RNA sequence: CGCGAAGAACCUUACCUGGUCUUGACAUCCACGGAAGUUUUCAGAGAUGAGAAUGUGCCUUCGGGAACCGUGAGACAGGUGCUGCAUGGCUGUCGUCAGCUCGUGUUGUGAAAUGUUGGGUUAAGUCCCGCAACGAGCGCAACCCUUAUCCUUUGUUGCCAGCGGUCCGGCCGGGAACUCAAAGGAGACUGCCAGUGAUAAACUGGAGGAAGGUGGGGAUGACGUCAAGUCAUCAUGGCCCUUACGACCAGGGCUACACACGUGCUACAAUGGCGCAUACAAAGAGAAGCGACCUCGCGAGAGCAAGCGGACCUCAUAAAGUGCGUCGUAGUCCGGAUUGGAGUCUGCAACUCGACUCCAUGAAGUCGGAAUCGCUAGUAAUCGUGGAUCAGAAUGCCACGGU
């Protein structure tokens, strides 16, 4: 009945459903021009919303834990492109194309023992 | 430079803790101390037992040490006399019952104590260190040995400067983790010094 | 940089408008990690020239870029021990890139009421070729004139 | 009256092996059972200086890692605290039963 | 460390056992409590009446195999370099080098 | 500062000497250990060998000093200069 | 040179002044009386000395012991006293650099050589071709840890698509699909296509793919160099004290200041300051401990006290962000030193010499010379958060997440 997305950006989950409906989006049971308060952090979401002409078909709940702004609105992203390769799997040469189905694995390096920042080295004279 | 230890890089793949019991913070370092004083204790007194290693448990209401040694006539004397005394001593280290299992080593020459305290000792009795190295690689070897490499350094034969000396028969793939390396460090208390030795004993892998 | 050779990094397009070059703009024009804020100014100074200027501001930016992308250097070398600055001509994705650059820190010694109103007179200026971005250019140009002296240098 | 049993343990192998010999006990006796859940384990690092005089970049890393399982008893018997009580576990876990 | 260094030590911890139930929080208690008056005066002098030794801060927990004042560990009680070679021969249960 | 709930602070050997001298009159100088002690107006007009660790240096008590330590008033450095 | 020190008020402490002891603070043995403990007072800075009450345990062949207590004697204990240039152990360094060797064969009278060189290639002595070399080993790589995707297993203390109820808040029955938790398994191998190349290895591009070229980081540091560091973690040969280089105390010092250097934190501002409203994290700690709610206090905190040995309870809410209005380029609604007054909390005690809060002052500084350092991707940069050390004492150290 409903399709099912699954988004992680960098530390965040994100929980996204599709259903039929008049293209109206609910993030967290709010809004999504109230919660994402940054412009590019609020049209992320609805990128794929182009290339894809389901954009005024689909009502789109979605819950989104974790992580941070940017964070959570990439999460987001993915989140949608997998919800959507459930449902017609035959746009892919345009959206793997634009690169939404790729998870994005770059991640937070770990702190090094000797290293100030995970890669800084600290500052020595040579004398 | 400097290595890492085997057993201690090992020891979550294929090396069983000596100490394998669990309890809060509370008594960590309480029973921590208890293992010390049983470990330390139980080494003086048998150090001609040929003890090899000791497995401390801590079931919920009692301790229990395994010994492997080469000689459990001399662990346990006429008819248990002595595993009883022992008995009443380690309980009363650690406050609690104790149970003791003495389980034995067949072939005392793949283990790394026993090799590592037979070239130490041997310094003290005089033997000549390049002999007792080689006696000790050519036991090895003959009884069924993949792999040794010992390791004798500190004022050898009386001299001014100390040297280090190595010999490597056979495989010691020590950066492979599978590998089963035997390590133990003994030392040798002589009236020029203290020396130092290292064994690492491989037999196969996985 | 020694061993293996690679190519460019691509960047996210701009999108509000689908640019590749309006999001590395915003991007160099980011300091101390923010992109929030940098956002918005942008956002702000291409619709400040959208109503000065015609309606696409598309193409309004795209001659304040032109008349101000540098097609030769200056690169400072040493070969026989005495100092050139040998000219050299630069390909498009280094002169589109070090023209911004300036552009960036032209905007900051404008000294305006505000970040994205100094943009926005930088970038209007710059349209009518009046702009400090050509003095610059021009300045860079007499230099450019004068290294050719050096053109025939060593490390030609 | 349903029970609920906590085991911690260092090892991952000795917790699971423990938890699969509950339960044919609780089977043995009778009982109707639920199966055990992975409570988030708990990772402990500790960062010690290795050198004995002195150095600051040559530190190694310890962890000690406690794995806890929940076991839920929904229809308890005498037979069956009896059974866990008579049964026989390894020393490397912890019983934490509840009423 | 030295064997003069333990046995202050250890004398130490004796009469903080000693007195930690007797007098020490009580008298803080009363100290603190605002329903009192000019009772805590009179208990902040027997309070340094006490032999002084008794209070935990006077404690420095040291390695008790070795006695080292510096590079302590509660949970395992010893110095840092102790933890680390008995770690290595295994003495610790569930301890290993960690990677993350 | 020792919080005022808890009070100010005096020593018990400092506290029965500076009575008993003070009952008797101002009659010695008071000989003290104890600069952790707090400057109580019970011994105005005293003088006090505060101890700075070679020397006991004398002070006396007067209204204006009251509150402070009894160790304040001995400096237990001596710095001339850096020059000669 | 923010090194040992993961934390000097006392302690630590090893230094100084002064008071003190001399089988000794610590261990074994010899003799005597004796259980420890509790109340109390006096001298003293305390050590210690002194006064006074209660007490006498167990097995017992009633012959002794342990927790031990106190005095005398001796073997002596004790030395953080010297030599790291006598050593063991441990560590730094080149450096994660790619090297270090052996067997057999062949060459050379021989020491030895070859293999290991050469054409390329690789992160690599990695691989390929050639080559009197053929193989092999220690190192490289792989196996271990974590992160990136999916499948299966269990569902509370974690989750709420659907069902109904909904004190309309996953709160209730209820569901295990999902986020998540952790356990096993699959996948990433230049596997296939094309081009270059010397039809080889490799390199480049492509297809699929979550991830493509070691997927991104961690652990792992060969043979050896530096008479490298440590005799003050420890052990140890030799050397020296042993009425003193040992030991118990109180105060002090390690925090001193004409100056120089190194490593950092906070700034000089408008991408900012200031005020209001508003949203999300990860990692850890916590039983002599974290401490809610409620009340008082401008406040750090105080009172009462719920719960939590923890996926529940508590530190715990994040900050730059966004929306609003003012500041309007001014040594300023910048900057925060410094200084005064008054306070809070720890602790026996905050003077030398702790941290934090409120009010009062507001120094240099408007981006820094020669020179010099870090960093190639979630990395610089920047913003907060936690831990160990810890009674109290971070801008240091170790970790975490946001842009
Ligand atoms: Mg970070
Ligand atoms: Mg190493
Ligand atoms: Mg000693
Ligand atoms: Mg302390
Ligand atoms: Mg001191
Ligand atoms: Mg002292
Ligand atoms: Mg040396
Ligand atoms: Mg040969
Ligand atoms: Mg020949
Ligand atoms: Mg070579
Ligand atoms: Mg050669
Ligand atoms: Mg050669
Ligand atoms: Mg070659
Ligand atoms: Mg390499
Ligand atoms: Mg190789
Ligand atoms: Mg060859
Ligand atoms: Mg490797
Ligand atoms: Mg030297
Ligand atoms: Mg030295
Ligand atoms: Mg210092
Ligand atoms: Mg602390």
């Amino acid at each position: 009945n409903q399709y099912y997305g699954t988004g992680r950006r960098k530390s965040s989950a994100a929980r996204v459903f599709i259903k039929p409906g008049n293209g109206k989006i609910v993030i967290n049971q709010r809004s999504l021009e109230q919660y994402f308060g940054r412009e590019t952090a609020r049209m992320v979401v609805r990128q794929p919303l182009e290339l894809v002409d389901m954009v005024e078909k689909l009502d789109l709940y979605i819950t989104v834990k974790g992580g941070g702004i940017s964070g959570q609105a990439g999460a987001i992203r993915h989140g949608i492109t997998r919800a959507l390769m459930e449902y017609d799997e035959s746009l892919r040469s345009e959206l793997r194309k634009a690169g939404f189905v790729t998870r994005d694995a770059r991640q937070v390096e770990r702190k090094k023992v000797g290293l100030r920042k995970a890669r800084r080295r600290p500052q020595f004279s040579k004398r | 430079g400097q290595k890492v230890h085997p057993n201690g890089i090992r020891l979550g793949i294929v090396k069983p803790w000596n100490s394998t019991w669990f309890a809060n913070t509370k008594e960590f370092a309480d029973n921590l101390d208890s293992d010390f004083k049983v470990r330390q204790y139980l080494t003086k007194e048998l150090a001609k037992a040929s003890v090899s290693r000791i497995v401390i448990e801590r079931p919920a209401k009692s301790i229990r040490v395994t010994i492997h040694t080469a000689r459990p006539g001399i662990v346990i004397g006429k008819k248990g006399e002595d595993v009883e005394k022992l008995r009443k001593v380690v309980a009363d280290i650690a406050g609690v019952p104790a149970q003791i299992n003495i389980a034995e080593v067949r072939k005392p020459e793949l283990d790394a104590k026993l090799v590592a305290d037979s070239i130490t000792s041997q310094l003290e009795r005089r033997v000549m260190f390049r002999r007792a190295m080689k006696r000790a690689v050519q036991n090895a070897m003959r009884l069924g040995a993949k792999g040794i490499k010992v390791e004798v350094s500190g004022r050898l034969g009386g001299a001014e400067i100390a040297r280090t000396e190595w010999y490597r028969e056979g495989r010691v793939p020590l950066h492979t983790l599978r590998a089963d390396i035997d390590y133990n460090t003994s030392e040798a208390h002589t009236t020029y010094g203290v020396i130092g030795v290292k064994v690492w004993i491989f037999k196969g892998e996985i | 940089p020694r061993r293996r050779v690679i190519g460019q990094r691509k960047i996210l397009p701009d999108p509000k408008f689908g640019s590749e070059l309006l999001a590395k703009f915003v991007n160099i024009l980011m300091v101390d990690g923010k992109k929030s804020t940098a956002e918005s100014i942008v956002y702000s100074a291409l619709e400040t020239l959208a109503q000065r200027s015609g309606k696409s501001e598309l193409e309004a930016f795209e001659v304040a870029l032109e008349n101000v992308r540098p097609t030769v250097e200056v690169k400072s070398r040493r070969v026989g021990g005495s100092t050139y600055q040998v000219p050299v001509e630069v390909r498009p994705v280094r002169r589109n890139a070090l023209a911004m650059r300036w552009i960036v820190e032209a905007a900051r010694k404008r000294g305006d009421k505000s970040m994205a109103l100094r943009l926005a007179n930088e970038l209007s200026d710059a349209a009518e070729n009046k702009g400090t971005a050509v003095k610059k250019r021009e300045d860079v140009h007499r230099m450019a004139e004068a290294n050719k002296a050096f053109a025939h240098y060593r490390w030609l | 009256q349903r029970i609920r049993i906590r085991l911690k343990a260092f090892d991952h192998r000795l917790i699971d092996q423990a938890t699969a010999e509950i339960v044919e006990t609780a089977k043995r006796t009778g009982a109707q059972v639920r199966g055990p859940i992975p409570l988030p384990t708990r990772k402990e690092r500790f960062t010690v200086l290795i050198s004995p005089h002195v150095n600051k970049d040559a530190r190694d890393q310890y962890e000690i890692r406690t794995h806890l399982r929940l076991v839920d008893i929904v229809e308890p018997t005498e037979k069956t605290v009896d059974a866990l009580m008579r049964l026989d576990l390894a020393a490397g876990v912890d019983v934490q039963i509840s009423l | 460390a030295k064997q003069s260094m333990k046995a202050r030590e250890v004398k130490r911890v004796a009469l903080a056992d000693k007195y930690f139930a007797k007098r020490a929080e009580l008298k803080a208690i009363i100290s603190d409590v605002n329903a009192s008056d000019e009772d805590r005066w009179n208990a902040v002098l027997k309070l340094q009446t006490l032999p002084r030794d008794s209070s935990p801060s006077r404690q420095r927990n040291r390695c008790r195999q070795t006695g080292r004042p510096h590079g302590f560990l509660r949970k395992f009680g010893l110095s840092r370099i102790k933890v680390r070679e008995a770690a290595m021969r295994g003495e610790i249960p569930g301890l290993k080098k960690a990677s993350w | 500062p020792r919080s005022l709930k808890k009070g100010p602070f005096i020593d018990l050997h400092l506290l029965k000497k500076v009575e008993k001298a003070v009952e008797s009159g101002d009659k010695k100088p008071l000989r003290t250990w104890s600069r952790r002690s707090t400057i109580f107006p019970n011994m105005i007009g005293l003088t006090i060998a505060v101890h700075n660790g070679r020397q006991h240096v004398p002070v006396f008590v007067t209204d204006e000093m009251v509150g402070h330590k009894l160790g304040e008033f001995a400096p237990t450095r001596t710095y001339r200069g850096h020059a000669a």
